[PDB]
């Protein structure tokens, strides 16, 4: 019962993470920022613009299959 | 540069 989500970077490049829709959407932020190889909280993560939070899961969200994420930089970086 | 390939993180 895996979704999709595209997680899609400042240069557009694009990750695509299978998760739960209980997942809490940390290991996303952690995983994404370990292979940008930046810190996780030099990043924000954008749901339709607003912010994901460590404990925020897909379901909580209303995310479903093929969901984008954007990546930014944080404004205080952060 | 060329397109990227298709990159999926499975996080179980």
């Amino acid at each position: 019962e895996y979704i999709k989500l595209k997680v899609i970077g400042q240069d557009s490049s694009e990750i695509h993470f299978k998760v739960k829709m209980t997942t809490h959407l940390k290991k996303l932020k952690e995983s994404y920022a370990q292979r940008q190889g930046v810190p996780m909280n030099s990043l924000r993560f954008l749901f339709e613009g607003q912010r994901i939070a460590d404990n925020h899961t897909p379901k909580e969200l209303g995310m479903e299959e093929e969901d984008v994420i954007e990546v930014y930089q944080e404004q205080t970086g952060g | 540069s060329g397109e990227a390939e298709e990159r999926i993180i499975v996080l179980s």
